[PDB]
């Protein structure tokens, strides 16, 4: 497929970038600069994201299926992908010990937004798989309204993997917004070494 | 025998006939005007064996010339259409009114001229056509009617019988004797029918006793030098005191037979009576509605020919010049106008 | 109307299909044997909207195959002649000696099997092509010869009066009274008839309270191991005793639907008898000679079997084999090698 | 990966033998020829069935994740895979209406099959998923820390190779009981359903990727 290509190219060209702002980030964390460069470069880190949502929401149009099989990403990651991405709640426990010290209202907010994305996470999870049983079900019905119902379940299928990407969208925000500059700017460095450890392990699991 | 299979197979090919081109037709019958019938060649292969004849050796994209085919009496198209209805549905289809009909409306159209021509050209294209069914049928048509034909026509009647053969024998006879009884001069017979056709007439009316004077010697130089055009011989005959126009009928022969200038030029030498009768019992303005031209009823009138005359059965030249024009013409259009021009002479 | 004119119409288009070379035919109708009819496309475009339909549509020297527009059912040569002749002269042609009649020479051939399958094939033909009257008429022939001819035939007479829809109501709903008053077995319904008519019949059948027992689940496993063509299998299901071949008349469902070499194969086994009848009355022998299949019926009289013995209604093998071949092959050969078999056998 | 980019050949090799050797056993069945050429074609079915197995094991010692992710099958086909392949109970269901009629002691023994069938899905899936835990576990060890590493790595892989090999020697398992069950006719109609089965997936694939 010409679009999974183009997503692949796509891809690797993000990689690049978000390994750019990382090092970006590194350099301007262990030099102390002050707030508005560093909300500057938190504020690029954020816009990359929206990028590769809106990558991630035009590969999604070319093969659902590609994308909800995670062959795309590394092989470390598939223990850990989630409907095309990671799980955020994950994520909140590997940056949580490098926010520290936190007011009482962040760590309200943060508890708060943790338990609305473990409910979230319950319930698209669950309408998730109420959605694949029932295409098994009507295939294995059909193969041992046809039409209407493929294009349906499709359709439910594109909403749900662009829910879960808003879903993951509005708590980055979130997170941008309860924490401060310094705070984001550390935690996005976190982020961005995760990732790469876990890329390099997946290497190593392939060498 | 079942009656209702064989008038489902009549209704078929008549609409089969009724849109021929809807049902394949592969052959095209082309009269003298220009017009086309469409017809097919398996039908008429077996009913006609004339055309079957014809279209094996035309085929030896089909086209038909029935000027060439006939080539013996002119055939108008509604009677080409009778004849292939009924050669398809076996049926006869009545003509459409006006082809059939006169432009007298007190006419019960039996036996005026169109009814009669249009029988007569029927009758020959079902003679060239070798069907004897319809042949017998208009030939008992033909024969009931010449009884109340005038005797004109009577003659183009016996003309088509003698053209058609042996098939019409008692059309022939018929005719033969309805002319042999009445008193027609010979003049007429020898310039219309042949020349054996007018020996056997005579040898017939001496032979049975019927009175035949010996054509008068002036009479026929008179006749021969208005013939040929030459009014010096004209007047020159006339100047021997031996010859008389209206003894010798010269206006009824030149309005009858010869051009219109001559009739013109005869008439205005003033030398014969306009209201002369004829032995037949016509007078020159029957002879002129007849005729059908303008310019001898326009110098008739001019003349001081009197319209209110009569014939021996009634008519007077106003209902001849009806009875002579086909009713399509008042709805060529010289019979028209000779129709137009006597009604408003009429009409002062 | 005039009849006479008709009937001359009528024998020119009788001489027309007599010889349709010699009255430029246009089109050629190709049978599923081989041979090939010439017909004209304007003769068949006005009697028959289907005609007409057809030769519109590949219009848009013509062959038709009848075995592309008609289908579903095999029709004959003197079938299409005889529509033909109707089509072309609305009389109805009688079919040649032989055809009509069987072998058997003690029968009228008034309700045998080449009789009823003729009047089928015209019937179907008479369907195809749209023409009511020569349906209503030889639906009238069927409706006369069903009450006397043998329920086997009848229910290939259901199944083309289905065949013709709503047309042939009439003689479907005979059809379906004769089958419901009649003892026929469910798997010679359901080996006959759609799934439609079967359904049918048995709610019909049900609604009346007629005896109508259902079939023994193990006997239906042995019928459905003999139409696979599994002898093993039956084997292991004798096996087990669950089954016995008399029980379940597995030499009567070999002979008569399955394949030759599986009922060759059961009979290779000796495990029931051969002489056996069934609901029906009828035996593997009797059945042998209804479905005309030689090896069968050698196989039978090489193993032992009485041909001495009648059916209910008093046909005996020989008759049996006689009235279900056509006159022609005693005058496919398998009828008539069958019937030579059975003779032979018959003085042995 | 050169590996990869030979099993999915292998693959679409396969896939046109299927389809030649169910027409060709399609066309037996029809012309019902005899039993010993019928036979020779179910045992040709099995050999390719045999031959798919082994060139899955060699997929799975080049990249068990790839087998897993389903993504070398069709669309529809994926809803039902099960440890690298098709869960052999449901292909069973499938197939049993066509092997129709079966005998009481044929019954017996492929209702015996199923449930024997059934039980080790159900000890695989439970193992597999173990397994998986536990590489959560153990992969959320060597993130953290800046000679065990590899070596657990190494054992994992070679757990899941095994639960692939397992998967597969099940199925190959379950296919050599049925073809031992059923008569050869029975079984040929059995394969038959079954290769019209895959191939009418494959059809609403390539329907449902228009
Ligand atoms: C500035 C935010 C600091 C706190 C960050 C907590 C974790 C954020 C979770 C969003 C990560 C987005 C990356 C998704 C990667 C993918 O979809 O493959
Ligand atoms: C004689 C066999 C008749 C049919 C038996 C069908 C039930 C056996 C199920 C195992 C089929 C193996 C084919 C799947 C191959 C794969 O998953 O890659
Ligand atoms: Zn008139
Ligand atoms: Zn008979």
């Amino acid at each position: 497929n010409s679009g999974i290509a183009a997503f692949e190219m796509e891809y690797t060209h993000w990689l690049e970038e978000q390994n750019r702002r990382v090092s970006e980030i590194r350099t301007a964390l262990q030099a102390h600069i002050g707030d508005i460069e560093l909300k500057m470069l938190v504020d690029s880190c954020l816009n990359h994201y929206a990028n590769l949502f809106r990558m991630k929401a035009d590969a999604a149009k070319a093969d659902v299926f590609f994308l909800m099989s995670g062959m795309w990403r590394t092989s470390t990651e598939r223990f850990f992908q989630w409907i095309g991405g990671f799980r955020p709640s994950e994520l909140l426990n590997v940056v949580m010990p490098y926010v520290e010290p936190l007011t009482d209202q962040q760590l309200l907010e943060v508890r708060n937004l943790q338990q609305s994305s473990q409910q979230a996470e319950e319930a698209l999870s669950q309408g998730l798989d109420k959605l694949q049983q029932g295409l098994v079900e009507s295939i294995a019905i059909q193969i041992k309204a046809p039409m209407a119902s493929a294009m349906e379940n499709l359709q439910a299928l594109e909403s749900f993997v662009n829910q879960a990407d808003h879903l993951r969208q509005q708590t980055l925000q979130q997170m941008s917004k309860i924490l401060t500059t310094r705070q984001a700017a550390r935690g996005l460095l976190a982020l961005g070494e995760y990732f790469h450890r876990l890329r390099a392990l997946s290497s190593l699991w392939a060498a | 025998p079942d009656v209702s299979a064989l008038q489902l197979l009549s209704n078929s090919f008549e609409s089969v006939f009724d849109s021929p081109d809807d049902f394949y037709s592969d052959a095209k019958l082309v009269l003298s005007d220009g017009r086309e019938v469409s017809f097919h060649r398996c039908v008429l292969s077996a009913r006609s064996s004339f055309f079957k004849s014809a279209l094996a050796a035309a085929k030896k994209a089909v086209k038909l010339e029935l000027k060439e085919i006939a080539k013996d009496y002119e055939v108008g198209f509604d009677s080409v259409v009778t004849v292939l209805a009924y050669v398809y549905s076996s049926r006869v289809r009545p003509p459409p009114k006006g082809v059939s009909e006169c432009a007298d409306e007190n006419c019960c159209h039996v036996a005026c001229r169109p009814a009669v021509d249009f029988m007569l050209e029927v009758l020959y294209l079902a003679f060239i056509f070798k069907i004897p069914e319809l042949i017998t049928l208009y030939q008992r048509h033909l024969l009931d009617v010449v009884d109340k034909v005038v005797i004109e026509d009577t003659l183009v009647i016996l003309k088509l019988a003698n053209i058609c053969g042996k098939a019409c024998m008692k059309l022939l006879d018929r005719c033969k004797e309805i002319i042999v009884k009445s008193n027609v001069d010979m003049v007429s017979l020898e310039k219309s029918l042949p020349e054996e056709l007018v020996k056997e007439i005579i040898d017939r009316r001496k032979e049975l006793g019927l009175e035949v004077p010996k054509v008068k010697k002036h009479v026929s130089n008179v006749h021969k030098a208005l013939d040929s055009d030459d009014i010096e011989l004209v007047k020159l005959l006339l100047k021997e005191d031996h010859t008389n126009l209206d003894d010798a009928c010269a206006l009824h022969f030149a309005v009858a037979y010869c051009n219109v200038k001559t009739a013109t030029d005869l008439l205005k030498l003033d030398l014969a009576d306009v209201n002369h009768r004829n032995p037949r019992g016509y007078t020159v303005l029957h002879v002129a509605a007849m005729r059908k031209e303008p310019q001898l009823i326009l110098s008739l009138l001019e003349k001081g020919a009197s319209a209110s005359e009569a014939t021996l059965e009634g008519r007077t030249a106003l209902m001849i010049a009806k009875q002579a024009t086909m009713a399509v013409e008042c709805n060529s259009l010289k019979g028209r106008l000779c129709v137009e021009i006597l009604e408003q002479e009429d009409k002062r």
